[PDB]
RNA sequence: GCGGGGCCCGAAGCAUUUACUUUGAAAAAAUUAGAGUGUUCAAAGCAGGCCCGAGCCGCCUGGAUACCGCAGCUAGGAAUA
RNA sequence: UACCUGGUUGAUCCUGCCAGUAGCAUAUGCUUGUCUCAAAGAUUAAGCCAUGCAUGUCUAAGUACGCACGGCCGGUACAGUGAAACUGCGAAUGGCUCAUUAAAUCAGUUAUGGUUCCUUUGGUCGCUCGCCACUUGGAUAACUGUGGUAAUUCUAGAGCUAAUACAUGCCGACGGGCGCUGACCCCCUUCGCGGGGGGGAUGCGUGCAUUUAUCAGUGGUGACUCUAGAUAACCUCGGGCCGAUCGCACGCCCCCCGUGGCGGCGACGACCCAUUCGAACGUCUGCCCUAUCAACUUUCGAUGGUAGUCGCCGUGCCUACCAUGGUGACCACGGGUGACGGGGAAUCAGGGUUCGAUUCCGGAGAGGGAGCCUGAGAAACGGCUACCACAUCCAAGGAAG
């Protein structure tokens, strides 16, 4: 049962998830089911719990401060083509979207092209 | 012998009270407007309901009850319970089952309106129907026709 | 929950009933609002029919009236002075839609010698210079006088309403329906009804 | 229960629609619009019951889906449309035209009708009021709107709109003389000439109505239809006549036209 | 209702109100009574009917009609009560 | 077919009742070939249910970046079809049964002028004078990827990804008109005189709707505190409106110039007015058995008056203050009902008598009471949580009804 953000239990307490708290993706609209929830003060009554690191400390961790997975699924709406690439103003924005190289081994090679808005 | 009787100031709210006393307007002649309408199927309205002096809400000529639907007929029982008088409408019920008749009565309130002088134990009273007044008041007095008088010693 | 239907009654006769259904939504639940004097806060609640009501639950101003010159401005609310229904709200400062409630005078003040040249919420003089005498001098032309010394006979107040023109402040009467529609309106006190309500505030 | 309907069972639907006992539990269940789900008669029974170009539902919608109905000259794709009085239906594929009102029996009766007096309607107006601005408005007998309309047309004339523009046409006052036709009661579908609006405070009005061959009937108000000036209809004009034949002045007609 | 002409005929007064009767409206279908129809007859059903000369854009027609008490709405009748 | 016969006696004539008869509607015995329409777990038990299901849904036309399909027909916006997911609408209709319920439901009849109403339609959609506008912003799901769990339509963290989701938000129309104000009009009665105006510089405000109060009497109804217009302001930040939308067949003048100006049919959004669905609620009349149920209600609202409180709207609908009233042998109140109300069914000289749980409409309830979210529509149970009672899985932690 997740942690969740202000409960300040360090136990495990039942509360009423609406649509749009955590921890329960509602199956109906205004739907309410009361589910119980673990409080977000650490123990070892923990399972696993995740875990954001925010600052390199020392080496190379391997697999983890290096490796990056390139950003496949990249800008589509036109702010965010528009937040980028630092171009200014009447620039045909269309041409310089991003793309993808296509890969499949029974197929031929392909690029492909997303839509746009706004 | 005074109308404001009750805590709050009553007044009709069409009318205007509240307008323009300067020295053109002097205070030994004082006046003021009586708000009242006209309803409909051919019934007066009577003197004291126009030049009178009283306040109602719920009067039919002068409160805010326009007044639509049946119109009914009854003999006055009991006048009691102030502004409300209680008509016993009495009726012949037909039972096809003996070929003969019964009968039977309800009796039912009506809201006295206040611009009667004499309504006494045993008038003919025309009354109809109108909004929800109260819990057992629906209907309203109009018009009373002479019964038990034109001569009391 | 509360219901507000008709069979948790007893009827005209005077004897008991028992419901045959569940009372359904649209005796929809009654929560007193209590409308009471600070800053604002204004909630709403969805009704049927998708309209939103909003329900007054703090008020600072009002939108009231003088109505016999036809001035309506905005104007603060102060205090509370006499209720008629219930004897309870006027101890605790809660604005209903008929309670005589007490505002300032200050915005109706500005409206009044800037159009009627008298003086007025002012009373012993030699202090009145600065922009205080400009309200009614201003230089006027032949036309302008002609037009303003003619409203001199449209111009006189009955004395024990300017009387506390001249000490401050004004009791009105909202008229608006606070906790439920959202403000405090109303019109002012004046006539033979000040002389009523002034009464009930004396002996009380 | 706790909201409105959207069924409607067999038999609850009127009997001049003439539907089969027996080919099934419900009815059309006409869709809410300009005219009410008792008096009004939907497009889908009148192709398939009254008209027989289909055999069954299924067939209703592939003809309508493929935007070759026009009712008041407006493309209509929905199956279960209501109709009503003072329709006119538009194939403008092989010309049919057609135009319904009711029989001299009390029924929906095919009537059929040149393409070009196809291109009206007559509304009778039901409550005019001044709105906004200072400008008129008015209400048909469906539920059109009209703004800015002449003001000889006070409440229960008839006023004429033409299709595919809208305007007003024509319009005819109600007075006595003049010819209507009853559209609802016990005297529907039956014509005649009116001797005079008879009124009543409060309660409803009715009307003494005198048809063309002498009978003097009446309805209440909320039912007449002025269609006509002196006697001329304005529309064209169905067998029957808007005259009601008795149970031996039918069978007559009926067993010398089987010979 | 074709400032005072005549062939004018109303808005209305309903001048004790009702009880009773009479006519007219409004009274969901089904069902019961019933009108048409060789479902092969019938309970049923709402359908069916008539000629290829390929013109056969296929014609004509049915799917009626009452019964819906009591209580209200209506215009009458005024003996009896 | 307005119909009777056998029995009290040694007999006769009676009052009386028993039995016979004929239905029609349950059960059951015995028996049974064909063929056409065929009622059916309501009678007691509104008792409990293992299971498998009875509600979802893409249009050319709100969002495709699943390589999952396309010949990527090519040096890049998308040949589209599409699995899933976001949004929009439903899931409040059907369907089951009759436990409640005796002026209640319900049947007419008459209102809502005392009110709300998704969709459909028909109207309104430059009426407002105010430095991003050739389009402004932040996430989230499907997904790459790590999981915990004994377990459920359990779901957490991290990567990014759109909008008709969620917000914001102006250009142009828009030049101004209009009443309010006010340093300039002198041409007029300036002649000690006082005038009567038009012109205004100035500074405010200009709509639909909400709200308060006011003037006045186009269109109004047997009838208005109706609608419409004018005067004076507000305009709720969990804040009302004046389209930052998606397609389809393409065209007009191209003249500041090979760049900007302009057009069609749509598809959805859209406060309000009216309709349509309806719902609510009020009026009048109408119900079974019972007096071994004759007085009933009123601290505790019983009936009415004020004045508010929330409420979609009428009101004891509450509260406070008052009033002392109301209903009754014309059967109230109390109780019983193996009573859901009706359209009907059987029966039939006429009067009636009995049933109608049941397929049509109206009401009630989804184990028993109670409380709510979202929605135009719910006191919803093929929605939620609490209690009561019954009941499941379990690795004993918790799930599911």
């Amino acid at each position: 049962f997740p942690m969740k953000q202000g409960v300040l239990t360090h136990g495990r307490v039942r509360l009423l998830l609406s649509k749009g708290h955590s921890c329960y993706r509602p199956r109906r609209t205004g739907e309410r089911k009361r589910k119980s929830v673990r409080g977000c003060i650490v123990d070892a009554n923990l399972s696993v719990l995740n875990l954001v690191i925010v600052k390199k400390g020392e080496k190379d961790i391997p697999g983890l401060t290096d490796t990056t997975v390139p950003r496949r699924l990249g800008p589509k709406r036109a702010s965010r083509i528009r937040k980028l690439f630092n171009l200014s103003k009447e620039d045909d924005v269309r041409q310089y979207v991003v793309r993808k190289p296509l890969n499949k081994e029974g197929k031929k090679p392909r690029t492909k092209a997303p839509k746009i808005q706004r | 012998a005074d109308i404001q009787t009750e805590r709050a100031y009553q007044k009709q709210p069409t009318i205007f009270q509240n307008k323009k006393r300067v020295l053109l307007g002097e205070t030994g002649k004082e006046k003021l407007p009586r708000y009242y309408k006209n309803i409909g199927l051919g019934f007066k309205t009577p003197k004291e309901a126009i030049e009178g002096t009283y306040i109602d809400k719920k009067c039919p000529f002068t409160g805010n009850v326009s007044i639509r639907g049946r119109i009914l007929s009854g003999v006055v029982t009991k006048m009691k319970m102030q502004r409300t008088i209680v008509i016993r409408r009495d009726y012949l019920h037909y039972i096809r089952k003996y070929n003969r008749f019964e009968k039977r009565h309800k009796n039912m309130s009506v809201h006295l309106s206040p611009c009667f002088r004499d309504v006494q134990i045993g008038d003919i009273v025309t009354v109809g129907e109108c909004r929800p007044l109260s819990k057992t008041v629906r209907f309203n007095v109009l018009k009373v026709t002479k019964a038990a008088g034109t001569k009391k010693q | 929950g509360i219901s507000r239907d008709n069979w948790h009654k007893r009827r005209k006769t005077g004897g008991k009933r028992k419901p045959y259904h569940k009372k359904r939504k649209y005796e929809l639940g009654r929560p007193a609002a209590n409308t009471k004097i600070g800053p604002r806060r204004i909630h709403t609640v969805r009704v049927r029919g998708g309209n939103k009501k909003y329900r007054a639950l703090r008020l600072d101003v009002g939108n009231f009236s003088w109505g016999s010159e036809c001035c309506t401005r905005k104007t603060r609310i102060i205090d509370v002075v006499y209720n008629a229904s219930n004897n309870e709200l006027v101890r605790t400062k809660t604005l209903v839609k008929n309670c005589i409630v007490l505002i300032d005078s200050t915005p109706y003040r500005q409206w009044y010698e800037s159009h009627y040249a008298l003086p007025l919420g002012r009373k012993k003089g030699a202090k009145l210079t600065p922009e205080e005498e400009e309200i009614l001098n201003k230089k006027r032309s032949k036309k302008i006088q002609k037009k303003y010394d003619e409203r001199k006979k449209n111009a006189k107040i009955s004395s024990l309403l300017e009387e506390q023109f001249q000490q401050g402040k004004l009791l009105a009467c909202i008229a608006s329906r606070p906790g439920q529609c959202g403000r405090a309106d109303g019109y002012v006190l004046e006539g033979k009804e000040l002389e009523f309500y002034l009464r009930k505030i004396k002996a009380r | 229960a706790r909201g409105p309907k959207k069924h409607l069972k067999r038999v609850a639907a009127p009997k001049h629609w003439m539907l089969d006992k027996l080919t099934g539990v419900f009815a059309p269940r006409p869709s809410t619009g300009p005219h009410k789900l008792r008096e009004c008669l939907p497009l889908i029974i009148f192709l398939r019951n009254r008209l027989k170009y289909a055999l069954t539902g299924d067939e209703v919608k592939k003809i309508c889906m493929q935007r070759f109905i026009k009712i008041d000259g407006k493309v209509r794709t929905d199956i279960t449309y209501p109709a009503g009085f003072m329709d006119v239906i538009s194939i403008d594929k092989t010309g049919e035209n057609f135009r319904l009102i009711y029989d001299t029996k009390g029924r929906f009766a095919v009537h059929r009708i040149t393409p070009e007096e196809a291109k009206y309607k007559l509304c009778k107006v039901r409550k005019i009021f001044v709105g906004t601005k200072g400008i008129p408005h008015l209400v048909t007998h469906d539920a059109r709107t009209i703004r800015y309309p002449d003001p000889l047309i006070k409440v229960n004339d008839t006023i004429q709109i033409d299709l595919e523009t809208g305007k007003i046409t024509d319009f005819i006052k109600f007075d006595t003389g003049n010819l209507c036709m009853v559209t609802g009661g016990a005297n529907l579908g039956r014509i005649g000439v009116i001797t005079n609006r008879e009124r009543h405070p409060g309660s409803f009005d009715v009307v003494h109505v005198k048809d063309a061959n002498g009978n003097s009937f009446a309805t209440r108000l909320s039912n007449i239809f002025v269609i006509g000036k002196g006697n001329k209809p304005w529309i064209s004009l169905p067998r029957g006549k808007g005259i009601r034949l008795t149970i031996a002045e039918e069978r007559d007609k009926r067993l010398a036209a089987k010979q």
